[PDB]
């Protein structure tokens, strides 16, 4: 995120980090419950990637993080890789996340919900902070 | 769901 | 990428106003936000766009794509969760 | 009031979405913005709401009213300049 | 403004301050040219009020400000004081503002302009900074 | 009009 602000640790409890065997943070994801991860399809997750939960600082050696194995990758077949339309993949965990003060689920909308233009919403991430 | 145990402060 | 978790507040825009910037690139299952002085960037993909409704944070977008450059004058394109949520319900249901 | 001139960036909303907050109070010659984490307050009245269009800053609203309390979750109500601009042209013209 | 940021001095060149014989900043206004001020009708300007231009800090004794007399008050008769509908007054100056690096006019839209919802615009002021 | 001689920085 460009022009963000540092979040209050443990405050976006559903915010996971996608990392590779190497330990490289490659995309983000959101917990929708204890066994299930939501992310983009273009992030190209595989079963050797690790879902990392309860992170604030990828630099810390002292946080109580969970490194969780991916069992299955559910790529929405309505994903149109040329278009980048319907960009969503579900990731089923091999080991259920343990819910805590810092690991929790985000709520999902029902398909018939309205989110009007001009509404102030919030985005989180470990994205480039400057281009 | 949706109610962090630690309040996001904006 | 920064070590520390960042956040940013920003506005949803309409698809219409959104094709004022992205045109035919903007499809039905995508939702736009930003162009506010903030921008999602490389490294944010898959991460959430949350709006609070009736006291709780709802997943309204999934960070998808935008300005090659993370221009903060250019709106970010996100996946539109309302359009994909039945697929999610259908998937959790089967497996 | 602060000694120093303050500024804030914020989003225009629709009247429709605006009557989700203010209802029948919101009329045609008024334009809403904010509910973003910023708010106009007592002392700002008459002051501008500017949007840049084709490289220049255009007077799009005049600070009118809003949350008794300057709640930053409540959208500010502004005068809508498009609806009053002919009156202005008509006035400068006569005098 | 609640949650503003301090502006760069002289950067919102059209931004005037409405003050009373007392020197009290009571509302804001915008320069639309050298002889003409735009503000709200509810601000209840009178001819003994002073249009103050080129201000950054009402606390300074050292800025090169212009204290300009009001000649006429043009209250939009479509102003509906009960409703707060059509809240605009024009103020004609008795002495023309001198335009400079810090005193300039804002552009006005044509009535047929579109300003879409979700657009990031900017507001300026000397308003309460905290309630 | 509309182009300050000193750039507003947001
Ligand atoms: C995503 O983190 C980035 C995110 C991004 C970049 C710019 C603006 C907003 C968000 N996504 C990309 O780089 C994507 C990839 C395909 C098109 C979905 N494309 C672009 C250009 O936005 C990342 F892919 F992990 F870096
Ligand atoms: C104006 O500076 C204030 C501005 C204000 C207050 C709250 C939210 C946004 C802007 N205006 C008022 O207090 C007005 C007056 C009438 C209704 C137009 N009313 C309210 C409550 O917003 C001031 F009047 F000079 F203080």
């Amino acid at each position: 995120i460009v022009n963000g602000e540092e979040a209050v640790p443990g405050s976006w409890p559903w915010q996971v980090s996608l990392q590779d065997k190497t330990g490289f943070h490659f995309c983000g994801g959101s917990l929708i419950n204890e066994n299930w991860v939501v992310t983009a399809a273009h992030c190209g997750v595989t079963t050797s990637d690790v879902v990392v939960a309860g992170e604030f600082d990828q630099g810390s050696s002292s946080e109580k993080i969970q490194k969780l194995k991916i069992a299955k990758v559910f790529k929405n077949s309505k994903y149109n890789s040329l278009t980048i339309n319907n960009d969503i993949t579900l990731l089923k965990l091999s080991t259920a996340a343990s819910f805590s003060q810092t690991v929790s689920a985000v709520c999902l909308p029902s398909a018939s919900d309205d989110f009007a233009a001009g509404t102030t919403c919030v985005t989180t991430g470990w994205g480039l902070t400057r281009y | 769901c949706g109610v962090p145990a630690i309040q996001p402060v904006l | 990428t920064p070590d520390r978790l960042q956040q940013a507040s920003l506005p949803l825009l309409s698809n219409t106003n959104c094709k004022k910037y992205w045109g035919t690139k903007i499809k039905d299952a995508m939702i736009c936000a930003g162009a506010s002085g903030v921008s999602s960037c490389m490294g944010d993909s898959g991460g959430p766009l949350v709006c609070k409704k009736n006291g709780a944070w709802t997943l309204v977008g999934i960070v998808s794509w935008g300005s090659s450059t993370c221009s903060t004058s250019t709106p970010g394109v996100y996946a539109r969760v309302t359009a994909l949520v039945n697929w999610v319900q259908q998937t959790l249901a089967a497996n």
